[PDB]
């Protein structure tokens, strides 16, 4: 008699009475004479909160009635879009077949439930699944005159699962109850999305610590490496999630893992300016001289992003201040190219060579004069950079500044005694460079000084 | 809406797979 009262409460949406009956000791999987349990009766009447509560009580999601219908079948036939969404989010099989072969997509299509049809198709429902009589959702929608359902079924076709797996959605929302139900149903915590990432990647992206710990306790791979090589530790380091980085390192994340571009987590932390993550990785044994495919070290990444404190921290941990990429670009070269005069000042104060040579003989002063970065030029000239230095083609900083038309840099160089009479390998002077690029003001100022 | 994060394309855009790659080495040769 108590089970009958519980079923009546489930049908009527009286959640308090159903919870009281469950507390008293009524079996959660009890059902009426037709086989409809509390989940079925709640799904028929659109009681979403009752469905969620019963799913939290470890009710069997894939229970079938005497007609072979699951809860998803009943919710699709009854036209309850919210209940269909809730059941799908908790792991309901959208391709389940009843005794006569009906699918939830078929039941939604035959009753002109367009929203349910759209949601099921987006969640991977196969419209090619036919009943025992050979009919399809398209066929029954055509038979019943449901023009919109027919149109949507024809247009969608076989676009496939465009939604994320339910565990990924639970990890994005930090939903521990939904994730627990999903992992109870499907034991595998490393389900893959179309992109190839596990739900642990999603948890590390949003720093959802609760669901991340839940996944790791169920057997998720802390060093799951997709084709691109992006581990959850990489994502946590890039995103700035300090607590997630600590959690992943505690559970056994590998710190020397390289992506397809050979970026270590130290690179990801350094290029985004996360000082605390970089310090944690370095204290756990991160290689500070790791190089990417282009030869960039983490200090190159930190200088590239104008991350001053990250450069300071890396230099404190015995980073090479004159490490060179494949193009022989020092971090000072990168700072001069990007105009980061604060990074350049920090590098120069700790002994970075101001006259370092790249592949084409370019100094940081040459790059500063090329990119109209006056402050970097001033700092370099204060720190002993050669104002008359030449490249492999004989280009002085005045040559580059005059060719690029950067008039203030030309004026500053000429005020400090730079000679406009210098010549290239083509014997061309800065006046030649100014005349070949049509910079009238630069040419006039060059003429007014010594030419 | 407020549910685009449940789809593969929006999640892929949010995860920013390009941010984990080395784009290129900026050379910027001055020769014309």
């Amino acid at each position: 008699d108590a089970a009958t009262s519980f079923l009546r409460a489930a049908r009527s949406g009286n959640l308090d009475k159903a919870l009281d009956h469950l507390r008293n000791g009524v079996d959660i999987n009890t059902c009426n004479q037709n086989g409809l349990n509390g989940l079925h009766l709640a799904s028929k009447e659109g009681h979403v909160k009752m469905v969620v509560e019963l799913l939290h009580k470890e009710i069997i999601l894939e229970t079938t009635t005497k007609k072979g219908n699951t809860a998803l079948h009943i919710a699709a036939l009854a036209g309850q879009d919210e209940v269909v969404r809730e059941l799908v989010n908790y792991g309901a099989n959208v391709n389940a077949q009843s005794q006569k072969g009906f699918t939830p997509l078929y039941m939604a299509a035959q009753e002109n439930h367009l929203e349910v049809v759209k949601f099921l198709l987006e969640n991977g429902a196969n419209q090619n699944v036919a009943t025992e009589d050979g009919f399809t959702p398209l066929a029954v929608a055509l038979q019943q005159g449901h023009e919109n359902v027919v149109a949507h079924l024809i247009n969608y076709g076989t676009k496939g699962k465009v939604r994320l797996p339910a565990l990924h959605i639970a990890a994005r929302n930090d939903d521990t109850r939904t994730a627990a139900v999903l992992l109870q149903n499907d034991p595998n915590p490393d389900v893959l999305s179309k992109t190839g990432f596990t739900p642990l990647h999603i948890a590390a992206h949003y720093e959802n610590l609760n669901v991340a710990q839940l996944l790791l306790n169920r057997g998720a791979s802390v060093n799951f490496t997709p084709q691109n090589g992006i581990t959850p530790l990489h994502i946590a380091s890039r995103r700035g999630n300090v607590i997630m980085v600590r959690l992943l390192l505690d559970r056994g994340a590998q710190i020397e893992t390289k992506t397809k571009d050979e970026l270590t987590p130290l690179h990801c932390a350094a290029r985004n300016g996360h000082v605390r993550i970089s310090e944690i990785l370095l204290d756990h044994g991160a290689p500070i001289q790791a190089k990417t495919k282009n030869g960039l070290s983490p200090i190159h990444m930190a200088a590239q992003g104008d991350h001053l404190d990250c450069v300071r921290l890396l230099l404190q941990y015995d980073a090479e201040i004159d490490d060179i990429t494949l193009d022989h670009l020092t971090p000072l070269h990168v700072a001069a190219h990007c105009g980061h005069h604060r990074v350049a000042k920090v590098l120069l104060d700790k002994g970075a060579k101001p006259n370092s040579r790249a592949l084409n003989g370019f100094t940081p002063l040459h790059i500063a004069c090329k990119k109209n970065h006056v402050r970097v030029m001033e700092l370099l000239l204060k720190t002993g950079a050669s104002i008359d230095a030449v490249t492999e083609s004989g280009l002085t900083p005045l040559h580059v500044a005059s060719f690029m038309g950067h008039l203030p840099i030309v004026k500053n160089l000429l005020q400090r005694g730079a000679s406009p009479n210098v010549s290239n390998v083509k014997v061309e002077t800065p006046l030649h460079m100014a005349a070949r690029a049509g910079h009238t003001e630069v040419a006039k100022y060059l003429l007014q000084n010594k030419a | 809406e407020e549910l685009q994060d449940d789809y593969e394309d929006m999640m892929e855009e949010n995860l920013e797979q390009e941010e984990y790659e080395d784009p290129d080495i900026p050379e910027s040769q001055m020769e014309e």
